[PDB]
């Protein structure tokens, strides 16, 4: 019973060091996440939350960026308590500040990756998704693309009112994880080139030809019209090309 | 522990604050009685297994049962290693000190693994649970202790 | 899509209206019909069963269960088992609909890629796919079995 | 152009262990055109809404908000 | 990962409980944890007097602070200055760590290739954080010096 | 909710079983159905259609649309527009259930409140669903513009 | 079965497309087979429960024993009371045609229920499994299969 | 069931009355799906055998008990091998569609055999009805009433 | 907040140096830590235990988990469940930091709005809680007990 | 490259002399270049037992030469022979330099790229370069035997 479990390698350094991050990158179950559980008359635990919510939706900081610094009225709302979180990433994703650190160096198309890096967390699914926020930068502004990007029912079922967004690791759709990870793995300001431009739709390898009941119902059925069909008249059965 | 003060000071945008560095310099301090009770766990390891299989088959025999899953040497001796791993993993949480490195091998996932295995996972719990018994009675006072803090965690996390 | 949809999509993309061959198409999935809705109604049973036979014949008791190997850790046990959930599900979906479309869209679109970033053996995938393709062929009959594995193989062989 | 609302969701499908007591109660801020997905949000979780107050705006005027 | 952390999972890999060597390296590891800690409180004194002192002694009154260097815009200034307190108190973390992974997973990761996007000297970048090491060791003593240049000399050895 | 889910509700916060009157209930229900879908079909036909019939029946050529009115600026026109197109959406909805239910849930929860904040016409808007129902009744005959006259003025004495 | 097509198309801005249409018109033609299915199980319950504790009782004999939850008169009272729970809302299923009224009445919050109570939830799964055999025996093979569709999706819930 | 019919109006003077024409060939209509039946039920067989040992065992634990006659690797190797044994009458008796060549060859003198052999007849009356049980989990609802039907016929004969 | 933060706050706010009676109230914390830690973990041991103990003391077998009551509904059974195993948790941080500010800043802040909106009965919360504080301060004894007593009948107290 | 070039090569590229630490390493490697010798000369002994005990170890017996498997064609037999005849004759050359840069300019540079185009397993590889190691190390003994499983691992590492 001490044979079971024990391997009968050695595993010297470099399979030391490879199977010691055989999955998952490690920051999964270290991101932690940022909740306004705190209270109204706290002046301090928000402090982290504001600069965790500069640090999130803004990829590096605010300090060395902007010279008469905005959303003092914003952290005001957010220390007095009639504005949630929610509406205080609003208020950071509508200022000009956010259009001039993503939405005018970059492109339309690469703005709804660096859009949904952001907010929601991760790249966006599949080519349909980037159809309708291509709509929404087409003829509204992005006043309207990141207010329709988060007032969807996968932000308010996700992260909720008083989080702030966390870096998730999604698993369910399909490439949801590695352009996650070339979106996030990337630091700001790397490639000016675009990560994901589009979903390249790839053909099937099977059409119809096989599936082999299917096309065993092709024959057994083109063959069932020319076998005798007793339904109506023997006569009329005979006289039949 | 040093891994969560320095992640938890880490998502804020604030250094370790010295409170942090009190609970780290006191682990330091505490360190050489973790390594004497990690070294006394792992010298003795067969008799924990021994009376940790006893407790574990004198209280539930559904295991050596036909019906379950522990029927045969061979079924018998995985549940044996199965525990032998459980008490490796503890060992590695009394010197890690806090109980990450031991949820992240044999924890986060293990209820479903256990579940697709046909195994109750009541049973581990109480094979940790007699593990904790026979260290007890091996150990001091202090030192049982400070080792059934973690094997209470495991017995915790089973259930 | 659909072979339905890929049959009128096939007609419409020449603006060809439903001709005689088509129709045959029609005609033999509306035949094949009833033993898909068979076949994936006793695998929506015992999907569970379906995967713990199929680790038990191919992944347990190797050395990717040691410690070492890739599933050694519980997490990734656990992992393990909801990569073959997803493969039988969606062969399930592609059996129903009997156009392999889904797969490619769904499940076959970035996974070699994540398998490659994560270390994921590939190998010992394609063996487990196997293992559950040959498990539901036994258990649904030789007659689903077919179009089972058609789709599992189509998996298998994107994957690799 | 602002709304003062107080509302409430019910959080049905999962039994929360955290605190969790901000979502299910709150008084907020709202912009003009962004009220109308959120009335519509918390209509979805089945959300009673309390009372709407109007806290930036007046009524009837029509350039200048 | 730390040094504790990197210890189990060197013993752990293997299935090996832990034996006198793994015990050794913990014990050394609780020998210098005071050291650390006292090191890591007076580096998190003074780092802003730190930063100032290397860019006075490497990058100041160079033709980097001219108009044509990298440093001559203000907003390029401030961002120096931000990434030099990255280096310091990065190799902070991996000093009190004991392990140099921190580093590996947080900073040197896609660093070359910002630097190189963005045109950023890299010689410059490398003698800025030597200024540092020299200024921290002679701030520090040389006892935690040795542990704090031996993390920030794995910081310029990465970088070039 | 539904007829349906109001009839199990009913017999489950009792404990009783499924009785006769509730068996009626529902096979009253299941007779309706009939005229149910084909009513929501040939509403969801035409709604825009109703929509301008009802503004020009009832709104239309009053001091409503005129300056003064709340109806004179093109976003509040647009807004009328809207809020008639939910009134007969959701009459839509809870004509199908066959239970009033998600019209309390969904629109008439807080209504009263937004339009007495926004100064908006209450006996306008009533009069507004009236021609609605008007309008409705017409299109789809008596015997389901009765069901559908019902929730409409299930809305109207509601806002009122 | 409709609250469920409604909220889906709901969600989104969309009517309810005309195949959702098909689906509740194939609802509506099968609900009267719906009916007789629930009236049948419907009369016959304490034969149902009086099975189900036969089969239970039988199978796992924990419960009767002292050191389970379901020891004494009281107490077995209380189980057979919670089967015949079970059954009702497996009728409200069976007439409602998806498991949206028994799972919100039964399902959602079981686990940590039966938890903080201190009863087994797999006994409880097998008691429910007693009921689909015993209204197997009692129905049709038609009526047998709808009936053990909705005994399943319990049966995997308590689970 | 054609063996049947012809000793049956064999017996008499009389030929194959038409009535029994209709059932021979309602019989060879349903010939197909006895043998999809069939082969669902050939190729299963081991998991058919390892659930009933486990319904048997979990049921009857006497035969493990080392009074009992299935005790040891190799009594309870032979017990499985009779189970295998019903398994295939079973098979055989779904393809002939009249349980003769079944009765034939596992029932007719069964009795005077198992109490010769030591061996308890209800304990098989109860790996039979596991069998079904697993026969059940394993078919669809009219495959499981149609196996169900010559299982039901095995466990009546071994009564 | 603290007993020694608040002594601190209240020291502060008067530009006060600490005298001899907030130095008398600093000791008596420091006399009373002992049996506070003491009393915290033997808690934090079967807080399950005397969840369950006070259900079954005064909720169970009464209407409110007959049906018509409000623990009828599995879902409304685990939140409450979940709202007592909240009171016992945030009592027990309220005993060991000896100061009942976390109470109103964390649990007693919109909590009648909460169950008054949700239509909570009140008063079987307040003897759901006595209960518990019935059952823990037999669990403790009396001397801990009391202070355990005080903090819970403070939610109590604010409750109603 | 050496250990002997690389020492060289790290002092050359500061301009530095040769320091002491680098005396150090060219005496450490001209004290083990003994074993180093006699390792690669009783492992140019016998590579042919080495491949056969090795194919006999992991790969025979398996589906991989089953039809179907990699290994069928008795080309590609010879192709396995070839690579793992390759596999240990490059890691000979690594370790009587004392250096693995030999293996990644001349083995591990494309053969990711070659193994995935011609469908070649890589798990497979792995433990037959994992089964080499084991019997070499039996062969030339524990103390060799450590240098010559770094390099098979470091190739295993990188085909991974
Ligand atoms: C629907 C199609 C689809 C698939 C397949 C998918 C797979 C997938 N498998 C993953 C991990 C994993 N996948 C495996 C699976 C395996 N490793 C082995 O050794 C076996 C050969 C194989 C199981 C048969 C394991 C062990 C991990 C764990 C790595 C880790 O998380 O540390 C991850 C990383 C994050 C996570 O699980 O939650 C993804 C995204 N995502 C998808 O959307
Ligand atoms: C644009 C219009 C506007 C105003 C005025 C505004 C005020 C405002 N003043 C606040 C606090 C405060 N306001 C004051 C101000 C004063 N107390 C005194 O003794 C003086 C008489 C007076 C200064 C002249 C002080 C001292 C606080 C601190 C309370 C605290 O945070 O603990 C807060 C609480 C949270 C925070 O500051 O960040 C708000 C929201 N918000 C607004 O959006
Ligand atoms: C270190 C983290 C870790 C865990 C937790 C782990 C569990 C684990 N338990 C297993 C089997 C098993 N585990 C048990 C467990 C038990 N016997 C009982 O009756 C009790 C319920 C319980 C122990 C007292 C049994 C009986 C088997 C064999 C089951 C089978 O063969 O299907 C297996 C499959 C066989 C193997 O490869 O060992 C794994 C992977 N492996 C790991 O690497
Ligand atoms: C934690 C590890 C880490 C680092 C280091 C990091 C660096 C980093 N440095 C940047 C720019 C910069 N970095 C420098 C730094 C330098 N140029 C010089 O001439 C000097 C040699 C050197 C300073 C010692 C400068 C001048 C810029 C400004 C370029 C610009 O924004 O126009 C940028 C572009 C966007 C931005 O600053 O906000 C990044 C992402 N990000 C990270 O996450
Ligand atoms: C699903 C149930 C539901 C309703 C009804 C609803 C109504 C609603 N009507 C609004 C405005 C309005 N509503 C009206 C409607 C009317 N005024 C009149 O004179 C007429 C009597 C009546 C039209 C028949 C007008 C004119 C406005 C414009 C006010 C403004 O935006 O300036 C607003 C303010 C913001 C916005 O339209 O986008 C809401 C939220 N929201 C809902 O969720
Ligand atoms: C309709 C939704 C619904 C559910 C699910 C429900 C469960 C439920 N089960 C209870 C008790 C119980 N439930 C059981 C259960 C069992 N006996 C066993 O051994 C098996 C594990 C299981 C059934 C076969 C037992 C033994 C008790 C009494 C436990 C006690 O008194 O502590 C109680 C507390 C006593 C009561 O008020 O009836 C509730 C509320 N109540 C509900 O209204
Ligand atoms: C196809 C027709 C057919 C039948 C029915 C059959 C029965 C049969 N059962 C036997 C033994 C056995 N049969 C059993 C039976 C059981 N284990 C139990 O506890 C239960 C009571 C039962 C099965 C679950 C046992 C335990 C033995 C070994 C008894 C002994 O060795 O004396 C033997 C003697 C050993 C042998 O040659 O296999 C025969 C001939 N053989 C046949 O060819
Ligand atoms: C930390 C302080 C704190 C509390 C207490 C809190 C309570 C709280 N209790 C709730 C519901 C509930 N609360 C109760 C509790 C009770 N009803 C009774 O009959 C009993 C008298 C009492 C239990 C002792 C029940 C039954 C519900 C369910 C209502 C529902 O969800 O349908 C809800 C609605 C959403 C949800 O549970 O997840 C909240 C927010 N939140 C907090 O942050």
């Amino acid at each position: 019973f001490v044979e079971l479990g024990t391997v009968k390698e050695n595993r010297t350094q470099p399979d030391i060091d490879f199977r010691i991050n055989q999955g998952v990158t490690k920051q999964r179950e270290q991101t932690k996440v940022f909740k306004r559980v705190a209270g109204i008359k706290d002046k301090a635990a928000i402090k982290t939350l504001i600069s965790a919510a500069y640090r999130q939706i803004f990829e590096r900081d605010i300090a060395p960026y902007i010279a008469q610094n905005e959303f003092s009225g914003w952290e005001s709302k957010l220390g007095n308590g009639e504005i949630t979180v929610k509406e205080f990433i609003e208020g950071l994703g509508y200022s000009n500040l956010y259009l001039k650190e993503f939405y005018t160096p970059y492109p339309n198309t690469k703005v709804i990756e660096l859009g949904t890096k952001h907010f929601l967390g991760r790249a966006p699914i599949d080519q349909a998704e980037i159809r309708k926020y291509n709509q929404i930068l087409a003829t509204q502004g992005i006043r309207a693309f990141i207010n329709a990007l988060v007032n969807s029912q996968e932000y308010n079922e996700v992260f909720g009112e008083d989080t702030v967004p966390y870096r998730r690791f999604p698993t369910l759709p399909a490439a949801n994880f590695p352009n996650t990870q070339k979106l996030y793995n990337q630091l700001t300001k790397q490639n000016n080139d675009v990560v994901i431009p589009s979903f390249k739709p790839v053909q099937a390898r099977i059409q119809s030809d096989k599936t082999p009941i299917l096309a065993k119902a092709i024959a057994d059925l083109a063959a069932q019209a020319k076998q005798m069909d007793k339904s109506k008249p023997l006569f009329i059965e005979l006289g039949r090309s | 522990i040093v891994t969560k003060s320095i992640v938890n000071a880490d998502a804020e945008a604030r250094y370790l604050s010295p409170g942090e560095l009190d609970r780290i310099k006191s682990f330091v301090a505490g360190g050489q009685q973790r390594l004497r009770i990690a070294q006394a766990l792992t010298d003795n390891r067969e008799r924990l297994v021994k009376q940790a299989g006893d407790q574990l088959f004198q209280k539930r025999p559904d295991v050596v049962s036909p019906g379950g899953n522990a029927y045969g040497q061979e079924m018998t001796a995985t549940c044996l290693r199965d525990l032998d791993y459980y008490l490796r993993l503890v060992t590695y949480g009394i010197v890690a000190g806090d109980v990450t490195p031991i949820e992240e091998i044999g924890v986060i996932g293990v209820r479903e693994m256990y579940k697709s295995l046909g195994t109750p996972i009541e049973a581990v719990g109480e094979g940790v649970r007699a593990l904790k018994n026979a260290a007890s009675t091996l150990l001091s006072a202090e030192d049982a202790a400070e080792a059934g803090s973690y094997f209470d965690y495991v017995v915790g996390a089973l259930q | 899509q659909d072979a339905i949809t890929a049959v009128i999509n096939s007609a419409d993309v020449q603006g060809k209206y439903l001709d005689t061959a088509a129709l045959e198409k029609l005609k033999a999935y509306f035949s094949t019909g009833e033993l898909r809705v068979r076949a994936a109604t006793t695998i929506s049973a015992n999907a569970a069963a379906i995967v713990k036979e199929a680790v038990a014949k191919s992944l347990l008791y190797s050395d990717i269960t040691r410690p070492g190997g890739n599933m050694y850790t519980t997490r990734r046990y656990a992992a393990c088992i909801r990569d073959l959930d997803y493969y039988l599900r969606y062969a399930t979906y592609a059996m129903l609909a009997g156009d392999p479309s889904i797969l490619d869209e769904r499940v076959l679109n970035g996974l070699k890629e994540t398998y490659n970033s994560l270390g994921v053996p590939v190998g010992a995938t394609v063996q487990a796919i196997q293992a559950i393709k040959e498990v539901t062929a036994s258990l649904v009959g030789a007659d689903a079995g077919k179009e089972m594995g058609i789709y599992l193989d189509y998996i298998s062989s994107g994957l690799s | 152009r602002l709304f003062k609302i107080t509302a409430l969701v019910p959080s049905l499908s999962r039994t929360r262990t955290q605190r969790e007591l901000q979502n299910t109660y709150f008084t907020k801020l709202v912009p003009y055109e962004n009220w109308f997905r959120e009335q519509q949000r918390i209509q979805k979780a089945g959300g009673k809404i309390i009372k709407v107050e109007l806290a930036t705006g007046k009524q009837g005027t029509n350039a200048g908000l």
